[PDB]
RNA sequence: AUGGUGAACUAUGCCUGAAUAGGGUGAAGCCAGAGGAAACUCUGGUGGAGGCUCGUAGCGGUUCUGACGUGCAAAUCGAUC
RNA sequence: UUCAAAUGAGAACUUUGAAGACUGAAGUGGGGAAAGGUUCCACGUCAACAGCAGUUGGACGUGGGUUAGUCGAUCCUAAGA
RNA sequence: AUAUGGAUUCUUCACGGUAACGUAACUGAAUGUGGAGACGUCGGCGCGAGCCCUGGGAGGAGUUAUCUUUUCUUCUUAACAGCUUAUCACCCCGGAAUUGGUUUAUCCGGAGAUGGGGUCUUAUGGCUGGAAGAGGCCAGCACCUUUGCUGGCUCCGGUGCGCUUGUGACGGCCCGUGAAAAUCCACAGGAAGGAAUAGUUUUCAUGCCAGGUCGUACUGAUAACCGCAGCAGGUCUCCAAGGUGAACAGCCUCUAGUUGAUAGAAUAAUGUAGAUAAGGGAAGUCGGCAAAAUAGAUCCGUAACUUCGGGAUAAGGAUUGGCUCUAAGGGUCGGGUACGAUCAACUUAGAACUGGUACGGACAAGGGGAAUCUGACUGUCUAAUUAAAACAUAGCAUUGCGAUGGUCAGAAAGUGAUGUUGACGCAAU
């Protein structure tokens, strides 16, 4: 009935060219991820961390993989990094930023 | 195009003299609601009908494959 | 709620053909559509199905009658005339 | 058209064969008089009446 | 968005050229020509669709086992059971009345 | 005048097929109700009739006596109908 | 309708890419019936033809292409002959 | 062609069910019979499929100065087979007035209703087999190549006066009642043929062989046909997305397809096609020819006259955007022998606010009224100068004719139409 879903991102390959900093990135998520309306409403219902090489996202609230690819598409857009990094799906529910 | 379920009647089929060739297929499908399990389908091909027997039970699966007549041309997978 | 004063089923022909032709047709239409008594099972289940052919909703007997009415005057009087003449050949 | 008698397919076929340029070697024959092929038809210039 | 074409030469919409649209395993819409429907065999007596019997196009009835073409009573796949009830009674009563008819008129002959 | 060839156009019948948005009207039948001494008379529903109607596609071809009138065309084009 | 490239002796007209539009599923879409008979497809190719052009074409030259027990015919009977 | 298994028989040609009927089988000659083939139209109502719309999720794509858990897109399942699945119809029990059951549409019952329980058709659908191995969508490596290789995901739902189409149970209509034959099956029949030392049985299952001939390309039309032609003509049909809207209308769009039609420069007169005009308002003209005016919808109002059906959108009026609210109209479950819980739908009326008083804002879309003449009406015709008052029609009336006949065809005929006819008829006015 309840359930928590877990979404990972392997930001390694573009972080290790300096050009991607996972500080402001998961930071972006934290206060931009909307929650039944608007930002800041992560009432312990949604959480984010960064495993240095990986950004983790965990949720009990309405949250999809497709959503993730959307917010971060926009980060990648905000800091000019489109062209340079795709958001992609390796195995189901497990994603990663692709450089080259 | 036929489906069989009597494991006996199956074996008899596999030895039916016009039955030169079979083919085992394996499928990952889920169990009830949760986890997965290995499904296997035994397909004897007859002059007219192609019979296929589903052993949902991985064990009855393995023990069935040795029961397969040594002179039957099984195509595994 | 009385829908038409006098055309009745004849209201379909609207204005055309002139009153008196519609009077004549109305009479015989009223005759031909209407449901009749079964001389056999005795339910009023007799409706027409082309001129002179009356059948029975249930019990399914089919009787050959007049063109827009089940029994036609002349027929009936023949029925009585034949009755009569028949008697002459028993007594 | 389209769904054809054998008979017509046959006429059709024969007509194809005759629809070729003079074979240029006849030109070189002693006393050869024939210049071009003067009986050639084009499908959209002359229908061939079955 | 996805349209369809006939599958045989006949371009017109005759009875014998009904279509049915279908989704194939290729993910696409294809046509399929439908045979005219079968109608149910009827009773020789009354005329109802007589039950028990299967309903196929007539030649198909020869590619089908006999039980699909009868019920296990006198006049199986032919007359409508209630219609057999009747003809059985009538048979019985009429043959009786005949006996009644004979000895009555046998009597008529000796005493007159 | 004689002997022949045409119903691929068109006229008519017969056989076998196929085709026609969306609206307007609201005929018989039917249900419930109201008045009245009575005879009987009313009302609201339902229903869905018609060589009915507005109007496409269709089929037509009214007017411009419109275009064209050595044409797109030996009969067409436009608007209107 | 337009920009550019490519090809070519030659490019308003061919090919490609871009742009601007159209038909708007009652289609300028996808198939067929009659009728055509190779028009299909590839390759070559411009003397005539496509009422400007032409490197393009339903043109010219040369080849290739139509696979069924189940789809049609074949059988059946209609008006009819 | 055929054997093997099964089924059947010592009660020889099966059993079971009260019955409707059931089934894997469960002999069947002549002859007879029945069914299928096999059938109009329209109307609403019911259901199926494809489409349309939509939620979650799992992928890929786009926009992101700013806003959008967004926009777009993939998420499929053939014939065939097994079980299952139905409106109708039928059976068994039962015996009904306080009549009941009941459709949107009033029909049904002592010739047995309501009720409870059964039987059947298998349209249709579900699940499974076919069948994920296919197809669809992605990701990660490889290298001139043929081109590979490896991974995943391919899931679960919702909505209905939707659209197209199929079908069903009905209902309207007829002086119209809406093919034939091949072919298949079933029944009535019982000729004959069959077992215990072993018989029948190929309508049950499984197995064996074979299936000729001809067509099969493409166009199907503003260039593949007919019009002397790559002619603005003509020429039978099927499939059919989104919005606005009553809609297959017009206008805009996705898919697909086009972007073909000599070109350049100017913008005189005169034209062809499209428009507007002060004040007047038909004075123009043979004549309001052309043109303009009108128009949707909701509401209000509506004359003469009439065959009472009409006349009628008569006439004559008001109103209409946006935005923000109010109210009414439905479904699904458990209640011992009053109500609550939840889901999903645009209609209609009312009320505020708001604007250069605009709002069927493009598109779409009737001018009305009073008379005379004349045909009743719908319908017909001079293809290519006449669409009318002409023809037709129903209605009326007249004539001929009982078959050895009326009317009519033929050179003749053992010839033919009416005639599958018979005066409520055929023929002639
Ligand atoms: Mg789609
Ligand atoms: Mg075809
Ligand atoms: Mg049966
Ligand atoms: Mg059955
Ligand atoms: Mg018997
Ligand atoms: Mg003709
Ligand atoms: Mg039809
Ligand atoms: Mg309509
Ligand atoms: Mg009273
Ligand atoms: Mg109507
Ligand atoms: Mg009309
Ligand atoms: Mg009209
Ligand atoms: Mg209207
Ligand atoms: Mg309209
Ligand atoms: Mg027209
Ligand atoms: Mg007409
Ligand atoms: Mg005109
Ligand atoms: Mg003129
Ligand atoms: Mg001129
Ligand atoms: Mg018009
Ligand atoms: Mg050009
Ligand atoms: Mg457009
Ligand atoms: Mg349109
Ligand atoms: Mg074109
Ligand atoms: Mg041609
Ligand atoms: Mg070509
Ligand atoms: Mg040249
Ligand atoms: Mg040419
Ligand atoms: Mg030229
Ligand atoms: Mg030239
Ligand atoms: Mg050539
Ligand atoms: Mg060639
Ligand atoms: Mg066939
Ligand atoms: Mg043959
Ligand atoms: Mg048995
Ligand atoms: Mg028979
Ligand atoms: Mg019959
Ligand atoms: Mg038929
Ligand atoms: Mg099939
Ligand atoms: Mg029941
Ligand atoms: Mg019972
Ligand atoms: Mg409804
Ligand atoms: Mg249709
Ligand atoms: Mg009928
Ligand atoms: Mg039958
Ligand atoms: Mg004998
Ligand atoms: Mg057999
Ligand atoms: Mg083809
Ligand atoms: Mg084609
Ligand atoms: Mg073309
Ligand atoms: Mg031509
Ligand atoms: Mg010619
Ligand atoms: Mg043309
Ligand atoms: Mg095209
Ligand atoms: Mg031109
Ligand atoms: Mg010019
Ligand atoms: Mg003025
Ligand atoms: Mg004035
Ligand atoms: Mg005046
Ligand atoms: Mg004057
Ligand atoms: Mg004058
Ligand atoms: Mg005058
Ligand atoms: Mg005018
Ligand atoms: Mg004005
Ligand atoms: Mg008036
Ligand atoms: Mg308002
Ligand atoms: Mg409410
Ligand atoms: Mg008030
Ligand atoms: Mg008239
Ligand atoms: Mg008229
Ligand atoms: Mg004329
Ligand atoms: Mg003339
Ligand atoms: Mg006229
Ligand atoms: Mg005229
Ligand atoms: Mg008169
Ligand atoms: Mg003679
Ligand atoms: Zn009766």
């Amino acid at each position: 009935q309840k359930i928590a879903k877990t979404f990972t991102v392997d930001v390694s390959s573009p972080t290790e060219n300096g050009v991607f900093d996972p500080a402001s990135y998961a930071k972006y998520l934290i206060d931009h991820i909307k929650v039944e309306g608007a930002v800041g409403n992560l009432g312990n219902a949604v959480t984010v961390t960064e495993d240095g090489t990986v950004v983790t996202v965990v949720s009990t609230a309405k949250f999809s993989g497709k959503y993730l690819k959307y917010l971060t598409k926009k980060y990648l857009k905000k800091n000019q990094l489109r062209d340079w990094i795709r958001f992609v799906s390796t195995k189901t529910n497990e994603y990663r930023l692709a450089f080259y | 195009a036929r489906e069989i379920t009597d494991i006996k009647q199956f074996l008899e089929l596999t030895r039916r003299a016009d039955v030169k060739t079979a083919t085992v297929k394996i499928n990952k499908k889920l169990n009830k609601a949760g986890k997965p399990f290995r499904q296997t389908k035994f397909k004897v091909r007859g002059s007219s009908s192609l019979y296929t027997l589903v052993i949902n039970d991985a064990g009855k699966a393995k023990k069935l494959i040795q029961s397969l007549p040594p002179t039957l041309k099984v195509n595994r997978l | 709620a009385k829908r038409t004063k006098k055309v009745g089923i004849t209201g379909k022909y609207g204005v055309r053909y002139g009153s008196s032709l519609r009077r004549q047709v109305k009479k015989l239409e009223i005759q031909q559509h209407a449901r009749y008594d079964c001389s056999f099972c005795g339910k009023k289940t007799v409706k027409r199905g082309a001129a002179g052919i009356w059948t029975c909703s249930c019990c399914k007997k089919t009787v050959a009658g007049g063109a827009y009415t089940v029994s036609t005057a002349a027929a009936a009087t023949v029925r009585s005339t034949i009755r009569r003449l028949r008697e002459m050949v028993e007594a | 058209a389209a769904q054809k008698s054998f008979r017509i397919k046959q006429k059709m076929a024969k007509a194809k064969k005759q629809n070729r340029p003079l074979p240029q070697w006849i030109r070189l024959r002693t006393n050869n008089t024939i210049r071009y092929n003067a009986k050639r038809r084009n499908w959209r210039r002359t229908k061939m009446n079955i | 968005a996805q349209r369809v074409t006939f599958r045989r030469r006949n371009p017109y919409n005759t009875r014998s050229n009904k279509i049915k649209v279908v989704k194939t395993p290729g993910g696409i819409l294809r046509a399929q020509h439908v045979k005219k429907l079968a109608t149910r065999p009827k009773c020789g007596d009354c005329g109802s669709a007589l039950q028990g019997i299967s309903t196929l196009r007539p030649r198909q009835y020869a590619t089908v086992s006999k039980t699909h073409k009868t019920v296990s009573r006198a006049y199986g796949g032919s007359r409508c059971a209630n219609c057999v009830k009747e003809r059985i009674i009538r048979a019985f009563l009429i043959e009786e009345q005949k006996i009644v008819k004979k000895v009555v008129k046998e009597q008529t002959e000796a005493a007159k």
